RNA sequence: GAAAUUGUUGAAAGGGAAGGGCAUUUGAUCAGACAUGGUGUUUUGUA
RNA sequence: GAAUACUGCCAGCUGGGACUGAGGACUGCGACGUAAGUCAAGGAUGCUGGCAUAAUGGUUAUAUGCCGCCCGUCUUGAAAC
RNA sequence: CCCUGAAAAUGGAUGGCGCUCAAGCGUGUUACCUAUACUCUACCGUCAGGGUUGAUAUGAUGCCCUGACGAGUAGGCAGGCGUGGAGGUCAGUGACGAAGCCUAGACCGUAAGGUCGGGUCGAACGGCCUCUAGUGCAGAUCUUGGUGGUAGUAGCAAAUA
RNA sequence: UUGGCGGAAAGGCCUUGGGUGCUUGCUGGCGAAUUGCAAUGUCAUUUUGCGUGGGGAUAAAUCAUUUGUAUACGACUUAGA
C-alpha cells in the first residue's frame, strides 16, 4: 500500500526531573493516542527506538538507532517512563521516536 | 628485582559451581494462540504479513506458513512474542505437521574463514511446502475474501490506536 | 587465558582533580583536600566536584586486576620472570622501563616458552 | 538517620594481641588462645588476658 | 597588535580598518626574501613557481636602558628585537588521491538484503 | 498529528491560548496563529489600557534604547505573552520559538488552509456571560498600532473570496450527498451498514 | 634545557566573560580478549 | 422476605510491567510421592541469533538539558562595596 | 468578599508570563510529581560477636561466618603515599642508553601516588627490610630570579628656524 | 496544452483538449523461501563541489590622483579615457 508503519509515533518530552534537578537515566515519552494511564498500561514493556542519521557510514548504513523500553506510566495523562541502553542526548526534546508492538500480549 | 614478591600466591584451581535448582517446565502459551489462527508478523523480513499458525515447536517457537502460493511466505518458525493473534480462525485439521521439528531447520553454521566479500534451496523443503499449502488453501476457499486478506499486508493508518483496536 | 572472574566494575572511573587546578597553573591536579573555612568543595555543595572517599573502593574479588584479568607484576630479568611459572593464570609480567632491548628479547623468549603473558611486548623493539 | 543511643564504631577498649614484639610471647599467646578457644575452662581465658598486659599491670610477685 | 592605532582607507583591501606602513620591518623582511630567492637560484629552483610557504617571527632577548622619571625614579627602556625565518617552495601540482580501502562489515541480514535487491532488480 | 497547525485566533483568550501554544511548541508541534487582532482579554478595556500604560512606563533610565521594548501590534503582544511562558534564553527555547509565526489577518500562504480552534481557551466557553472583555485590535490601536484599517479592508476582501469559494463547495457537497443517498440501499450499502459504515 | 610568556602550523568552539559537575549525541583517538588442552592425524619438515 | 452499598478477612485463583542473579562440591528446614525418586526447599539457569571488530567500551574536544558566585583568613555571620 | 480611607523619590516585580463560573478567596474528596529521608539488594570501610594449627604450601597480624553502623569546623588518634642521606639484601637496572624533561597514549590504587609505551637526552640509578632528617606549599603587602596584559599605549611640545 | 483568477508574505488555485501509464469495480495464471526466531534493516530533503551536453550575457568596485557643500583619523560629497 502507501503506508507501511508498524509502530506508534511518540515524542521525547524531557528527562525525569524535579523543579531544578533532572535525571537523564529516565526519559519521558508522550505516546500519541493515549490520554490516560489505563490506556497507557497497554504499552508497558514495549520496545522504543530512536532513529537518527549521521554523515559517516559505519557498518553499511548512515542511520543509527538507540534502543529502550517502556517501564511505567507517568502522571495522569498517558505520558510514560522509558529507559534506554544509552540515555537520550537531550537535544532530542520534542523529537519523534518509535514505539513497537513487540513484545506483544495479543 | 623490580617488584619484590607477593607473600602469598592465590590458588589457580577453579572451583565447581553449586548444584542449581532451576528445572525447565514447558512454556505456557497465551490463550489466543490455538493452531489454525491467522497471525500478523510484527517484525522480521515478512513483517506486516498475515500467516497461518500450525504447530507449537520444541524451542517455544510457532510453526507458520503463508501459504506460499498466497503471499510468498514459506514454511517457517517465528517467535510468539513477535506476532499478533487475530480473531480470524481457519481449521488446520488434515495437515501432517509432525514431520517438522527443531532439527528440520538447521543453518549449517559458517566458519570464520569464509568471508563473503561480494556474494540454493532444499528440495525437501520445497515439496514439503507444496504438500502443506495445497491442504491449507482448500480450507481457505470456504469462507470468502480470505485469500485476498492473507495476500494483503497489515499496516497502521492515521488514527489507529492499538490499545483500542481489536484483532 | 586468565582465571574466571566476575565483571569488573569501577565505581568512579573519572580522575579526582584538585579544585582550581584548571584555574591556576601553580595548582597541580594531584588531589589535595580543601581545608578552607568557606570552601564549597569541602562543604559539598550541589554542582561542585566530588571528593575521594572509602565508598568508591573496588571489589576485593576484582581489585588490582587488569582488564585482561591478571595482576601486573614488574620483572627485570629471567630470574624475576621465572617466579610466575606456576601462577600464569593470575599474574602477567611487565618488563621494567629501564631494561635494554637485547635483554628484552631474552625475557620475551623465555616468557613465550613458559607461557607467561607480557603486557608490554613492544618496548624498544626495532623493525 | 538513626537516633543513636551510644557512640558508634567505638573500640572495646580491652587490649588483645599484646603490643610487645617478643616472638616467644607470641608463641605463648598462640598456644593459650587455642586453649582458651577450645578447652572451655576459665583458667585459660584468665591467663590469656593476663598475657596481654603491660609492665605496670604485671607487678612482680 | 593593533589597539589604539589610527584608521585608514588602505585596509579596505583586506577588510580591516587598522593598517600601517612599518618601513623598517619591510626593509628587513624584503632583505630576507632576496636572500631566500638567491638561495633558491643557487639550489637550482624554477624561480617562477615560488611562493612563501613558511614564515615566522618570534622574540629575541631584549636590549635594555633606563628611564628617568619624576621624583628621581628609574624605569626601563627596552628594545624588543626579532628572530625571523622563512621558507620558499615551488608550487606543485595536486597532492595525492587513492584513499584507504575502507573494508566493510555487514551482518547476515544486510547481506541477505543486498542479495535480495540484486535478485529483485537487474 | 499534524505537520503545521493553523489556529484562528478570533474569540480566544490571550493567556490560555499562549499557555496551550507554548506547550505545543515545546513538545515540537509547529503552530501558526492567524487573525491576531481578534484575540480577547478578560476585563474592562480601561483596565487593560491602564495595564499597558503601566507596562509602557518601564524603561531603562540611562538609555531608553536598551530597555524593555513595548511592541504595539496584536501579534507581537501575543508573542510577548508567549515568550513569557517559554524559557527563551536557552537553545531549546530558541528552537521552540522558531516553530511559531503569528499574523494579523490571514496571509495568502494560509488563507487556503484549514483553521482550528482551542476549546479550552475560547471566550464563550471560559467566561461567565456578563463579564466584560476586550478586543486586542482595539487595545493595540489605542496604544499605537497604525494598521488597523488596512487589515480590516484586506479581511473584507478575503472574506468575499472565501464566500465565493464556499458557495461552490456547498453545491458540490450537495451533489455528492444526493448521489450517495441515491446509491445507498443497495446490497453493498446494507452490508456496510451492518458492518458499521 | 621545565614553567610563566610568545611565533607558525593543525584541530575545535565562540549573540554582554571564561572555567566546572551528572548524563548522552557527534568527531577524533585507543587498550584488552579472540589461539584455548580437545575426538583428531582429512598431515607435511614424520614424530 | 431479599438484594446491594460500606468496612473487614481468605495459609482464593490469575494477567501485564520494571529492577536485581549476589553466592559457588555436599551438609539444613521442607514439600509431592507407597517407594525409587522429584521439586519453585540455605541467592539463575536453559535455548537461540548477530558480531568478533572501534561494534560495546575507555579517554578527550564540542553540543544539548539541569545545576554550579573566588579562593585563603578573621568572624555570630563573606560571593561581598 | 470588595471598595473609600491609602502620599516618595532610576523602571519593577503574587518569582515571571499571565489569570476573572480563575490559574483569586473559603472548604471537601481523590489521583498524580519527587529528597542524599524510609524498604529491599549489591559493593567499600569501621566496629562488634564467633569459627578455624590437621595433614599439603605458603601468609594465625591469615582465612572464613554473622550483625549493626557511616554528616562534621577547632581538635585527637590510626593506617598509608612521597623526598635527601645511612646499614643490609636483590651476585638488581644501565653507553645495545641511568637520571631528568615532554607526551587531550595505555594500566593499577578511593586517594596521596605507582607502572608502561613514544620522543628528547647523555652517566649514573632503583625494589624490599630497617635507620635518620634542614622531608611534601597557592597564599605570609613572603625572599631571589624571570615573564605578561596594559601597549606599539602615555609620550619623545620651554630656550624664535 | 487552452483559458482564467490570485499582490497581505501574490509563487498558488481552478479549468479546456489530447497523449500515456495504472486500475483492487469483477474473475484467473506464474513468481516470492536462505534476511535462517528480532535487530531503523536503510526508500526523506538540505547545501556544495566536480564532470558531461544544451542554452544564455559579455561588468563594476576599491586603492592611488582630485574636490571641499565634508572632515581628528576613518567616513562623506565631487571630478578624471
Ligand atoms: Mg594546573
Ligand atoms: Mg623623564
Amino acid at each position: 500500500a502507501e503506508s507501511h508503519r508498524l509502530y506508534v509515533k511518540g515524542k521525547h518530552l524531557s528527562y525525569q526531573r524535579s523543579k531544578r534537578v533532572n535525571n537523564p537515566n529516565v526519559s519521558l515519552i508522550k505516546i500519541e493516542g493515549v490520554a490516560t494511564p489505563q490506556d497507557a498500561q497497554f504499552y508497558l514493556g514495549k520496545r522504543i527506538a530512536y532513529v537518527y542519521r549521521a554523515s559517516k557510514e559505519v557498518r553499511g548504513s548512515k542511520i543509527r538507532v538507540m534502543w529502550g523500553k517502556v517501564t511505567r506510566t507517568h502522571g495522569n495523562s498517558g505520558v510514560v517512563r522509558a529507559t534506554f541502553r544509552n540515555n537520550l542526548p537531550a537535544k532530542t526534546f520534542g523529537a519523534s521516536v518509535r514505539i513497537f508492538l513487540y513484545p506483544s500480549n495479543i | 628485582t623490580a617488584q619484590q614478591a607477593p607473600k602469598w600466591y592465590p590458588s589457580e584451581d577453579v572451583a565447581a559451581p553449586k548444584k542449581t535448582r532451576k528445572a525447565v517446565r514447558p512454556q505456557k502459551l497465551r490463550a489466543s494462540l490455538v493452531p489454525g489462527t491467522v497471525l500478523i508478523l510484527l517484525a522480521g523480513r515478512f513483517r506486516g504479513k498475515r500467516v497461518v499458525y500450525l504447530k507449537h515447536l520444541e524451542d517455544n517457537t510457532l510453526l507458520v506458513t503463508g501459504p506460499f502460493k498466497v503471499n510468498g511466505v514459506p514454511l517457517r518458525r517465528v517467535n510468539a512474542r513477535y506476532v499478533i493473534a487475530t480473531s480470524t480462525k481457519v481449521s488446520v485439521e488434515g495437515v501432517n505437521v509432525e514431520k517438522f521439528n527443531v532439527e528440520y531447520f538447521a543453518k549449517e553454521k559458517l566458519t570464520k574463514k569464509e568471508k563473503k566479500e561480494a556474494n540454493e534451496i532444499k528440495t525437501e523443503r520445497v515439496e514439503d511446502q507444496k504438500v502443506v499449502d495445497k491442504a491449507l488453501l482448500a480450507e481457505i476457499k470456504k469462507t470468502p475474501l480470505l485469500k485476498q486478506y492473507l495476500s494483503a499486508s497489515f499496516s497502521l493508518k492515521n488514527g489507529d490506536k492499538p490499545h483500542l483496536l481489536k484483532f | 587465558a586468565s582465571l574466571p572472574h566476575p565483571k569488573i566494575v569501577k565505581k568512579h572511573t573519572k580522575k579526582f582533580k584538585r579544585h582550581h587546578s584548571d584555574r591556576y597553573h601553580r595548582v597541580a591536579e594531584n588531589w589535595r583536600k580543601q581545608k578552607g573555612i568557606d570552601s564549597v568543595v569541602r562543604r559539598r555543595f550541589r554542582g561542585n566536584i566530588s571528593q575521594p572517599k572509602i565508598g568508591y573502593g573496588s571489589n576485593k574479588k576484582t581489585k588490582f586486576l587488569s582488564p585482561s584479568g591478571h595482576k601486573t607484576f614488574l620483572v627485570a630479568n629471567v630470574k624475576d620472570l621465572e617466579t610466575l611459572t606456576m601462577h600464569t593464570k593470575t599474574y602477567a609480567a611487565e618488563i621494567a622501563h629501564n631494561i635494554s632491548a637485547k635483554n628484552r628479547v631474552v625475557i620475551l623468549a623465555r616468557a613465550k616458552a613458559l607461557g607467561i603473558k607480557v603486557t608490554n611486548p613492544k618496548g624498544r623493539l626495532a623493525l | 538517620g538513626i537516633d543513636h543511643t551510644s557512640k558508634q564504631h567505638k573500640r572495646s577498649g580491652h587490649r588483645t594481641a599484646p603490643k610487645s614484639d617478643n616472638v616467644y610471647l607470641k608463641l605463648l599467646v598462640k598456644l593459650y588462645t587455642f586453649l582458651a578457644r577450645r578447652t572451655d575452662a576459665p583458667f585459660n581465658k584468665v591467663v590469656l588476658k593476663a598475657l596481654f598486659l603491660s609492665k605496670i599491670n604485671r607487678p612482680p610477685v | 597588535f593593533n589597539s589604539s592605532i589610527g584608521r585608514t582607507a588602505q585596509g579596505k583591501e583586506f577588510g580591516v580598518t587598522k593598517a600601517r606602513w612599518p618601513a623598517k620591518s619591510v626593509k628587513f623582511v624584503q632583505g630576507l626574501l632576496q636572500n631566500a630567492a638567491a638561495n633558491a637560484e643557487a639550489k637550482g629552483l624554477d624561480a617562477t613557481k615560488l611562493y612563501v610557504s613558511h614564515i615566522q617571527v618570534n622574540q629575541a632577548p631584549k636590549q635594555r636602558r633606563r628611564t628617568y622619571r619624576a621624583h628621581g625614579r628609574i624605569n626601563k627602556y627596552e628594545s624588543s628585537p626579532s628572530h625571523i625565518e622563512l621558507v620558499v617552495t615551488e608550487k606543485e601540482e595536486a597532492v595525492a588521491k587513492a584513499a584507504e580501502k575502507k573494508v566493510v562489515r555487514l551482518t547476515s541480514r544486510q547481506r541477505g538484503r543486498i542479495a535480495a535487491q540484486k535478485r529483485i532488480a537487474a | 498529528v499534524e505537520p503545521v497547525v493553523v489556529i484562528d485566533g478570533k474569540g480566544h483568550l490571550v493567556g490560555r491560548l499562549a499557555s496551550v501554544v507554548a506547550k505545543q511548541l515545546l513538545n515540537g508541534q509547529k503552530i501558526v496563529v492567524v487573525r491576531a487582532e481578534e484575540l480577547n482579554i478578560s476585563g474592562e478595556f480601561f483596565r487593560n489600557k491602564l495595564k499597558y500604560h503601566d507596562f509602557l512606563r518601564k524603561a531603562t533610565a540611562f538609555n531608553k534604547t536598551r530597555g524593555p521594548f513595548h511592541f504595539r501590534a496584536p501579534s507581537r503582544i501575543f508573542y510577548k505573552a508567549l515568550r513569557g511562558m517559554v524559557s527563551h534564553k536557552t537553545a531549546r527555547g530558541k528552537a521552540a520559538l522558531e516553530r511559531l509565526k503569528v499574523f494579523e489577518g490571514i496571509p495568502p500562504p494560509y488563507d487556503k488552509k484549514k483553521r482550528v480552534v482551542v476549546p479550552q481557551a475560547l471566550r464563550v466557553l471560559r467566561l461567565k456571560p456578563g463579564r466584560k472583555y476586550t478586543t486586542l485590535g482595539k487595545l493595540s490601536t489605542s496604544v499605537g498600532w497604525k494598521y488597523e484599517d488596512v487589515v480590516a479592508k484586506l479581511e473584507a476582501k478575503r472574506k468575499v473570496s472565501s464566500a465565493e469559494y464556499y458557495a461552490k463547495k456547498r453545491a458540490f457537497t450537495k451533489k455528492v450527498a444526493s448521489a450517495n443517498a441515491t446509491a445507498a440501499e443497495s446490497d453493498v450499502a446494507k452490508q456496510l451498514a451492518a458492518l458499521g459504515y
